[PDB]
């Protein structure tokens, strides 16, 4: 059957026995930068095992009324071993990603999650005259939570889930690389994002290349005596990662 | 009469240890030692000492005492925590509730020194749903 | 087997022989600290429990 | 005279060696082991007219032990004077002399559901 899928990067393996498929974002696989497309002149670093491997973020708890969570993903991996260190010591860095969202339940639970990878998901403030903080849009490995109602806070994001913090229709988020975790069908989704930008490399501190959103469209439901705890794990493996512009380390 | 550096400049992160804190004679080659002020803790890889150099100035300052940080502020159900400048010693955070919820409790909190450490001044408030009239 | 404050023995039996075990359980609102069960040791023809029963602390 | 005071779950009354109590007697209950009294609640009964005790409701509940002593950090006020730590209680530490904060680490401990404090990290370093 094609419901089984193994993904091996570096010293890390993920098996899944209820794979939907693999979404390769725009039909393009991560690739290293070529000479016809490069602009930075020094020789790049390509660790390629030390950095291109699965990293697991902190889980989130799917409750019966969760609006959803997001991560700004070039960020969010800055404590992940040598990937984080190479982000710290270089001015430019570049990587694609394998995102794997894991959420298992029983055959008696019902729920549907949309897992989207939104490039340049620039967000708006709750005060429509104000601007956001970095803490408002990202928290590293910690997930940023959407809201079920309009938020009122200066320097915070408008995180009511129906607008996705982006001023759009949430139901249109399927234009981006996405999968659905249907509990009656799935327990894992996986998207393979290449590097997407208007430049060949960028600073991995300054620019959030993409946001991973996990939004429950159909709420988490189960009848009593069943497990009330359903977690959601995200596993991210950088891919074809390279770095340029080595100097002393940034101190956030 | 002979030479010396000025009294070491005041640091927000660290204070001179005894006996240097009472001294005013610091000829070339004098090494003083600091200890962390409340709100800060030692960065062990860095030296907490300054040397009086030959040009009558103290050596370069490094962050041998770094800010003591408060715990994770956590989360408010149906509300939000505004953290505008970090959660280190002296920081401020503020609380609000989403549309349709009313805040009960403190509207802000500060990272202040608490005995041996730093702690949040006030606990997380609560966001209570509102009712329309009948 | 010894009884414990704020806990019970689960289905205590009349007689416990070699390597037989006594399972403890704390009452509602009490937290178990220690071994969930103890068992009968036997040496020089004398029996003795493997160790102290757990604590149930409020 | 009233008879024995009412049974209260997870609490024991101080009878002081007698079993018959004159009118207006006030008997206080103390929570049993692994239980903490709930602030803002009655812990005592009184023998009313007609040889009848006043009603009392359960006033004892759960908590973690006093947080263990750390050489690197001490509890901040008001936690340092407290002994009631129900599940979900978060205390905060500050560095003892000789130590300074490791800013990337939290100086807070949470009382978990198993009545133990969360894992200790070196939030105060030498």
């Amino acid at each position: 059957s094609d419901r089984v899928r193994s993904i091996t990067l570096g010293n890390s393996t993920i098996t899944t026995q209820e794979c939907a498929n693999v979404v390769v974002a725009y039909g393009r696989w991560p690739e290293y930068l070529s000479d016809k497309e490069a602009t930075a002149e020094d020789q790049p670093t390509q660790p390629d095992v030390a950095t291109c491997r699965f990293y697991t973020l902190e889980s989130v708890t799917w409750e019966k009324d969760s609006p959803g969570w997001w991560w700004k993903f070039p960020d969010a991996l800055k404590d992940m071993g040598l990937f984080g260190q190479n982000m710290y010591y270089h001015y430019l860095g570049r990587a694609g990603y394998t995102i794997h969202v894991q959420c298992n339940a029983s055959k008696f639970h019902q729920g549907c999650l949309l897992v989207v990878c939104v490039p340049e998901a620039e967000m708006g403030c709750s005060d429509v005259g104000g601007t956001v903080n970095e803490h408002a849009i990202s928290e590293g490995e910690i997930a940023k939570k959407f809201s079920a109602t309009a938020t009122n806070g200066a320097h915070t994001v408008q995180s009511i889930v129906t607008n996705a913090g982006m001023g759009v229709g949430v139901g249109n988020l399927t234009i981006y690389p996405h999968q659905w975790v249907n509990l009656r069908t799935n327990n894992s989704a996986t998207i393979v994002m290449p590097y997407i930008n208007s430049v060949p490399m960028d600073n991995m501190f300054r620019h959030h290349n993409f946001t991973l959103m996990i939004i429950p469209f159909v709420s988490l439901d189960y009848s009593s005596d069943a497990s009330t705890y359903v977690p959601i794990t995200v596993t991210v493996a950088p891919m074809c990662a390279e770095y340029n512009g080595l100097r002393l380390a940034t101190s956030l | 009469c002979n030479r010396s550096c000025e009294v070491p400049t005041r640091l927000n992160s660290a204070s001179l240890k005894q006996p240097y804190i009472t001294q005013n004679y610091f000829p070339v080659g004098t090494v003083v030692e600091y200890e962390c002020r409340p709100g800060y803790r030692r960065e062990p890889s860095l030296s907490p000492k300054l040397t009086c150099l030959q040009n009558l100035k103290w050596s370069t300052a490094v962050e041998f005492c770094k800010k003591k940080s408060c715990p994770n502020p956590g989360e408010i159900r149906n509300g939000q925590i505004d953290v505008p400048g970090g959660i280190l010693f002296g920081a401020t955070i503020s609380f609000s509730c989403n549309t349709g919820y009313k805040l009960f409790g403190s509207t802000s909190s500060f990272c202040l020194i608490s005995g041996s450490s730093v702690q949040w001044s006030d606990p997380l408030p609560e966001c209570r749903e509102i009712y329309c009239p009948a | 087997p010894p009884q414990i404050d704020n806990g019970i023995i689960q289905g205590e039996r009349d007689h416990y022989g070699y390597r037989q075990s006594v399972t403890y359980a704390c009452n509602k609102g009490f937290t178990m600290i220690g071994e969930h069960s103890i068992y009968c040791t036997v040496n020089n023809d004398e029996g003795e429990w493997s160790g102290p029963p757990p604590e149930c602390r409020g | 005279d009233c008879g024995l005071p009412p049974d209260v779950p997870n609490a024991q009354p101080a009878l002081e060696g007698r079993t018959s109590f004159p009118e207006d007697t006030v008997i206080t209950y103390k929570c049993e082991e692994s239980f903490v009294k709930i602030p803002g609640e009655k812990d005592s009964v009184i023998c009313l007219k007609g040889s009848q005790w006043s009603d009392i409701e359960e006033f004892c509940n759960r908590s973690c032990e006093v947080p263990t002593r750390l050489n690197s950090a001490s509890l901040k006020q008001p936690y340092i004077t407290q002994n009631y730590f129900p599940v979900g209680t978060v205390v905060e530490y500050e560095c003892r002399p000789g130590y300074r904060r490791e800013p990337s680490l939290s100086p807070k401990l949470t009382c978990l559901q198993n009545l133990k404090w969360s894992t200790a990290v070196e939030f105060c370093k030498k």
